[PDB]
């Protein structure tokens, strides 16, 4: 929800928002489900926030086939 | 003279025609069969309406001696006048396997009698390759770019194939086949398609090995020829281009009727599926009486 | 440049390598070009955005003993694709061949 | 165990992390291990940046080098060829 609705937010919203303990413990939650393709985004971790990477279009891709 | 031969559609009975000759002089064993083509000219498009023979004898010692006669030509054509006036010369047919260069003096002699320039149509009776039997030609000069003057040669004319309305329907009449090459159903247009690609595949080979024969084997350089390898190198598709991310586009579409056609038979098949089973129910009452 | 596209089997280049070929400035790249469309020795669109000229057409010329050899490779090349290609066309619908 | 599961996890999350972020999150007590760990797993640490990008590239050039391949990706060809042949048995 945290991702879809916010496209840029910094781990310390987060923790705010759902009560996480830190940024670090976000940051895990996030690390291992994205290499599940859950929550789909990526890191920016020099940056502190989680930018999303779902946009959507791919009727311009080759994906119907 | 002219030239005005871009097309040459050719009627099917003349190549009826010209084996009908050629095994009724039975000139076998290199021999060749020489007969006027009467049809229509001044036209962009030349039409081949009809053939006659004439009397031929081809040497077998050389190909540059020939007995022809030219008394013979003028009383065939003129009987033909009576019964259409529409049929000049507009040149002969040789039913050779292939070219000649004795047929350039041939041809410089119905020059005389055309007001055409005369055509070349080498009617093969020896029914060589799954395309036409006919290539054409018309003897034209040129000079050229090498130091060549004054030259007489044949330039290929595309061959196509054009029918009366009574013609064509004869050959339904006799004919009830349904054609190798034919684009029908969907199996024979999967045919024709690998068909197709190994056609060109065919003639592509042919010109890898006849480079080599140039450049190792000192056949002659040509211009024309060159310069249509040229053409094909530059007006080459591309893919990666915005052209093919469009040509995927295009295909989805196609791929998105399809898959909407398939569901669309499921329903009415399924209709069928239930009424067998309602005809059965009735069906056991049928033969419980019985 | 009508050499350069020709003989190349990219028909896309960057100014650099024409700068540096005829000894122009980015300036002149721009006018010679323009004017080889004018003339009709080559038609094409140019992307000074991209600094790119996409030649799309070259005139045909006289052809040397050099080029037949390059012209040859590129007709082997294809050749053989289809060849590879027909393989799995006659592997794939093999029931109907009808 | 759990070292090699976070090093997969942060492969997708970005492309780099200073030495020093590397050390807290895969868990070690010396910088040393830190960076002789990385040049075991395939990741060039070069000015002080890790190339997670490295290893992925090199597994997958693996998968494109051995041929089970045309099919499972199924051409196009392929594809409008298996419907033709499905409707006129």
């Amino acid at each position: 929800i945290i991702s879809l609705t916010y496209k840029k937010i910094s781990l310390r919203d987060i923790c705010l928002k759902l009560n996480l303990d830190s940024e670090q413990t976000v940051e895990y939650m996030v690390s291992r489900a994205i290499r599940d393709g859950v929550i789909e985004a990526k890191i920016n971790h020099e940056d502190g926030f989680i930018e999303t990477t779902e946009l959507l279009n791919i009727y311009d891709s080759e994906d119907p086939q | 003279m002219s030239l005005q031969h871009e097309k040459v559609t050719i009627a099917p009975l003349v190549l009826l025609s010209a084996l009908d000759h050629y095994e009724r002089t039975q000139t076998k064993e290199n021999k060749r069969c020489v007969g006027v083509i009467l049809g229509d000219a001044n036209s962009s498009t030349i039409r081949v309406t009809n053939s006659f023979a004439l009397p031929f004898e081809e040497d077998e010692k050389n190909s540059d001696v020939w007995f022809l006669d030219h008394n013979y030509i003028e009383n065939m054509n003129e009987m033909c006048k009576k019964i259409n006036a529409k049929e000049k010369l507009i040149g002969w047919y040789h039913s050779g396997p292939k070219l000649r260069a004795s047929d350039l003096k041939i041809n410089e002699l119905f020059k005389k009698y055309t007001q055409n320039n005369p055509l070349l149509l080498i009617v093969d009776v020896k029914q060589q390759g799954v395309g036409l039997p006919t290539d054409a030609y018309v003897a034209i000069e040129q000079v050229k770019d090498d130091g060549t003057s004054t030259e007489k040669t044949f330039l290929h004319l595309p061959c196509t194939i054009e029918a009366e309305e009574a013609e064509e329907i004869g050959v339904e009449h006799l004919l009830r086949d349904v054609r190798d090459q034919a684009a029908g159903g969907l199996s024979i247009r999967l045919t024709n398609q690998l068909k197709s690609l190994k056609g060109l595949q065919s003639k592509l080979k042919d010109v890898v090995e006849y480079l080599d024969k140039v450049i190792n084997k000192e056949l002659p350089i040509n211009h024309t020829i060159l310069g249509k390898l040229q053409d094909v190198f530059n007006l080459l598709p591309n893919l990666g281009t915005p052209d093919d991310d469009e040509i995927d586009v295009e295909n989805h579409d196609r791929i998105n009727i399809s898959n909407n056609l398939q569901k669309a038979l499921t329903v009415k098949t399924n209709d069928e599926l239930m009424v067998i089973y309602i005809s059965n129910l009735v069906r056991s009452i049928i033969a419980f009486d019985d | 440049l009508i050499e350069t596209v020709f003989v190349k089997n990219i028909r896309m280049l960057s100014f650099e390598d024409i700068s540096k070929a005829t000894h122009l400035p980015k300036d002149n790249v721009e006018h010679l070009v323009m004017r080889a469309i004018s003339l009709g020795l080559l038609k094409g669109s140019i992307d000074q955005v991209n600094e790119l000229v996409t030649i799309s057409w070259v005139q045909p010329r006289i052809i040397s003993g050099d080029q037949i050899t390059k012209m040859k490779d590129r007709l082997v090349e294809w050749n053989d694709q289809v060849e590879k290609l027909g393989k799995k066309m006659e592997a794939r619908g093999q029931s109907i061949w009808v | 165990a759990i070292r090699d599961e976070i090093a997969k996890n942060t492969e997708l999350s970005y492309d780099f992390l200073p030495l020093s972020n590397i050390k807290a999150l895969l868990f070690f007590n010396n910088e040393k291990e830190t960076e002789k760990f990385a040049l075991e797993r395939n990741w060039p640490i070069v000015n002080s940046k890790v190339y997670f990008n490295n290893q992925s590239k090199e597994k997958a050039d693996y998968e494109d080098e051995m041929m089970h391949e045309e099919d499972q990706k199924t051409n196009i060809i392929e594809k409008a060829m298996d419907y033709a042949i499905s409707i006129e048995n």
